[PDB]
RNA sequence: GAGAGGAGCCUGAGAAACGGCUACUACAUCCAAGGAAGGGCAGGCGCCAAAUUACCCAAUCCCGACACGGGGAGGUAGUGACAAUAAAUACUGAUACAGGGCUCCGGGUCUUGUAAUUGGAAUGAGUACAAUUUAAAUCCCUUAACGAGGAACAAUUGGAGGGCAAGUCUGGUGCCAGCAGCCGCGGUAAUUCCCUCCAAUAGCGUAUAUU
C-alpha cells in the first residue's frame, strides 16, 4: 500500500457491532477485502454514526492515516461512491 | 408473454386507466411469509416531523407499500434494544414492525402519506432492513418510584411504591437507587403499613430524596397490516 | 473526535426538579448536595474520629 | 399551484458547525482580532496615549508603587 | 374486496382508538402505588438488577 | 512522402484524376430470384458519467455566362475553481446598566463589556424600463426605476477544548473512577434550551509518492 493511495474494497464483516463502548476502536474498525490485492484488511470507520452508514457488501474507497488499536491502519472514506463525511453530516444520500 | 390471473376485484377492472402502469412484481415464499421485521430506520434529512412509534406508516418495501406501525428502539450499549418513543433525530436507530418477510440488506422508503397536499418533501424514513423474526425483544424502562417515610441512618422505611406485601416480597431483594445515585436493597416488607418496606442504602438519603426502581417491563408490537 | 462530533451530540441534558407536592420538602438533590453533605459528613467524622484517638 | 422547494432543500448545509456573524466576514473578523490585541498589550506594556490632557495633570492617577523597579538592567 | 377494507377499517378504528385513548400504567414510564391497581404489579414480569 | 486492391483506360492548360469507366480479386445491400444499383470522415461507449450535437459568410478572402449564386478558410458566442486577477457578506453615532478586563505560586496593568436600549447615513449583488453594440443576439459602454435590518439577500473548510440527565456501559475492599452520552418520566405544534479558542479564509481538508 505504497503504490496507489486510495485502494478499492468491500465491507466483509463491521467486526464488534456487539461492543459496549460506543466511540471505542473495536466499535470503529471495519473488515475489508481489497479488490486488487485480494488481502483482507480491517479500516477506521470514524464514527459509530458512520458505522450506521457502512454495510454489508457495499463498495468502499479507503486511505490511509498519518501520526485502543494502534496498529489498524487504513482508513473508510467513501460507502458506495458517496463520501462518508457527506453521509455523517446530512450532505447526500446513497 | 400472456399472463392470465383470476380473482382480481371491480375496482381494478371497473376503475382501470392506462394512465397508471401496471406491476408484475415477482414475489418469494419469503417475501409472502408474515411476521415481525427487525429494520434500520434514520429519519429522512429533509422530513421536518419526527415520528413517534405508535403512529402508522406507509412503507415501500420489496414489492408492496404498507401501513403498519413501527416500534424504533436503540440497541443501547448492546445489551438492550430499548425502546425509543420517538425516531432519534439525524441517527439511525433499529425500527421494528409486523409485514412480510424480505431478505436483509433491502433499502427501503418510508412515507406518512399518500396525498398530493403535503407542502413539502413526502418522503418520511429510508433505510435497510437489518433482519426479521417473529417474537421482537424489545424493552422499555418501567420506573417503579416512591418516597422515604422513615429515616434511620442506612435504612429507610419507604412508602407510597408498592400496594401490598406479596408485592414486596416478589421484589424483596431488588436493587432500589435514589436520585442523589444512592444505591440500595429493598430487605423486607414493614408489617403494619401495608405497601410500606425497608430497604437499607449506601449513606443516609433525605426527605426530599424520591426512590427509583429501574425495571424493564417488555413491549410487543402491535401487528395490524393493510396495503 | 471532537470535530467528529454534532452540535446535537453536545446539548445540554436537562436537570428535572421535584413534583409540586415535594416542592414543600426541598431541593432533590442530584449528585452536586449529595456531594456536598457527603465530604462535609466525612470531614466532620474525620475530625471526630482523630479527637477520640487523642 | 406548485409545490415549492424550500430553503435547506435548495442549500443543502444539513449539519454544519454553528458559526459567528464577526466569522461571515473575515475583515470584520480581523478587525476585531485587532482591537482585542491591541486591547492586551495596553495591559501588559507602557503606550503613550498623548500627554496631559486638558485638564493637566490631575496626578498620578492608578496609584504609585513605591518597591518596584520595572527597568532593564544593562 | 369491500368485505376486506370494511374488517381491515374495523380495526382501524379499534387501534386510533387506542392512540387516541390513554396510556397503560406498564408504558407510562415511572409507575407508582397510587397510579396502578392493587395487586397488578404482580401479575407482570419484569428484569430488574 | 503513401492512400476495398492489384491490372488497364479515358479528360484537361495542368491529374497516371480514382469520394469518374473496364475486367479480375475480398466482402456486402434491393428483388417479383431472371436481374441490379455498392464501395467518407466526424459522434457516443470502450481499449459508473464530467469541455456545445451552437449562430454566421456581416468582416478578411476565394470561385463561377457572373452586382445576385456559392464557401466545413475565418468570425461571433456557450460551458470551465486547472490556473491567474480585483474583492463583497457592512459603515458610523448616542445613552443606559455593569465592574472588572487582561497578562506572567505570588506578581504586573488601567478603562472594559452588554442576546442593553435607541438613532443615523451607505447602498451592490440582484430585479430591470429603454436605447445601443451586433449578420442577428449577447457581453461591454450608458441606463430610468425598485433593491438591507438578522427569524436575514442566510462563508466556508479544518483543528483544539469546556460544560450536561431520575440515561447507558464497565471496573472496585460504600459516596470513587473510567470510557462515553442525538437515546431521559411525559411530550412532536412537544419544546425554546450552552459554548469557547486557534488557523486559512471564496477557498480549504485528506491519502500516498515524497523533496
Amino acid at each position: 500500500f505504497g503504490g496507489s493511495s486510495h485502494a478499492k474494497g468491500i465491507v466483509l464483516e463491521k467486526v464488534g457491532v456487539e461492543a459496549k463502548q460506543p466511540n471505542s476502536a473495536i466499535r470503529k474498525c471495519v473488515r475489508v477485502q481489497l479488490i486488487k490485492n485480494g488481502k483482507k484488511v480491517t479500516a477506521f470507520v470514524p464514527n459509530d454514526g458512520c458505522l450506521n452508514f457502512v454495510d454489508e457488501n457495499d463498495e468502499v474507497l479507503l486511505a490511509g492515516f498519518g501520526r485502543d488499536i494502534p496498529g489498524v491502519r487504513f482508513k473508510v472514506v467513501k460507502v458506495s461512491g458517496v463520501g462518508l463525511l457527506a453521509l455523517w453530516k446530512e450532505k447526500k444520500e446513497k | 408473454a400472456r399472463l392470465v390471473i383470476e380473482g382480481v376485484p371491480a375496482e381494478f377492472c371497473k376503475n382501470f386507466q392506462p394512465r397508471m402502469p401496471i406491476l408484475v412484481g415477482g414475489l418469494s415464499a419469503t417475501e409472502d411469509r408474515f411476521g415481525f421485521v427487525q429494520v434500520r430506520i434514520k429519519r429522512h434529512r429533509w422530513h421536518k416531523k419526527i415520528l413517534k412509534t405508535g403512529d402508522p406508516l406507509i412503507f415501500s418495501l420489496g414489492w408492496r407499500r404498507f401501513q403498519t406501525l413501527p416500534i424504533y428502539s436503540i440497541w443501547d450499549n448492546r445489551t438492550r434494544n430499548r425502546m425509543l418513543k420517538y425516531t432519534p433525530e439525524h441517527m439511525h436507530c433499529f425500527g421494528t414492525f409486523w409485514g412480510p418477510l424480505i431478505a436483509p440488506n433491502t433499502s427501503f422508503c418510508c412515507f406518512q402519506s399518500f396525498s398530493a397536499s403535503n407542502p413539502g418533501f413526502r418522503i418520511a424514513a429510508t433505510g435497510t432492513v437489518l433482519s426479521v423474526d417473529e417474537s421482537t425483544e424489545i424493552v422499555k424502562k418501567l420506573k417503579l418510584v416512591g418516597t422515604p417515610w422513615k429515616i434511620f441512618k442506612n435504612t429507610a422505611f419507604i412508602k407510597d411504591m408498592f400496594n401490598s406485601s406479596l408485592e414486596i416480597a416478589k421484589f424483596e431483594g431488588a436493587a432500589i437507587r435514589t436520585v442523589s445515585g444512592i444505591r440500595g436493597q429493598i430487605k423486607r416488607a414493614l408489617s403494619k403499613p401495608e405497601g410500606y418496606f425497608r430497604a437499607t442504602f449506601e449513606d443516609k438519603i433525605l426527605l426530599s430524596d424520591i426512590v427509583i426502581l429501574k425495571a424493564w417491563y417488555p413491549v410487543k408490537p402491535k401487528q395490524f397490516y393493510n396495503p | 473526535m471532537s470535530s467528529l462530533r454534532h452540535a446535537i451530540q453536545r446539548r445540554a441534558h436537562k436537570e428535572r426538579a421535584q413534583p409540586l407536592e415535594r416542592q414543600r420538602l426541598g431541593i432533590l438533590e442530584k449528585k452536586k448536595d449529595y456531594r456536598l453533605r457527603a465530604r462535609d459528613y466525612k470531614k466532620k467524622q474525620a475530625v471526630l474520629k482523630s479527637l477520640r484517638q487523642k | 399551484g406548485k409545490r415549492q422547494i424550500t430553503w435547506q432543500i435548495q442549500k443543502n448545509k444539513g449539519l454544519t458547525p454553528n458559526r459567528k456573524k464577526e466569522q461571515r466576514n473575515p475583515r470584520v473578523k480581523k478587525r476585531k482580532k485587532y482591537e482585542e490585541k491591541q486591547k492586551k498589550l495596553r495591559s501588559v506594556k507602557a503606550v503613550y496615549k498623548g500627554g496631559e490632557g486638558p485638564g493637566g495633570y490631575q496626578g498620578e492617577l492608578s496609584g504609585i508603587k513605591t518597591n518596584l523597579v520595572k527597568s532593564v538592567k544593562l | 374486496h369491500e368485505r376486506r377494507q370494511a374488517k381491515i377499517a374495523e380495526q382501524i378504528r379499534k387501534l386510533e382508538a387506542e392512540l387516541v385513548a390513554k396510556r397503560a400504567w406498564t408504558l407510562a414510564g415511572e409507575a407508582t402505588a397510587a397510579d396502578r391497581p392493587v395487586n397488578s404489579l404482580l401479575g407482570e414480569d419484569m428484569e430488574f438488577d
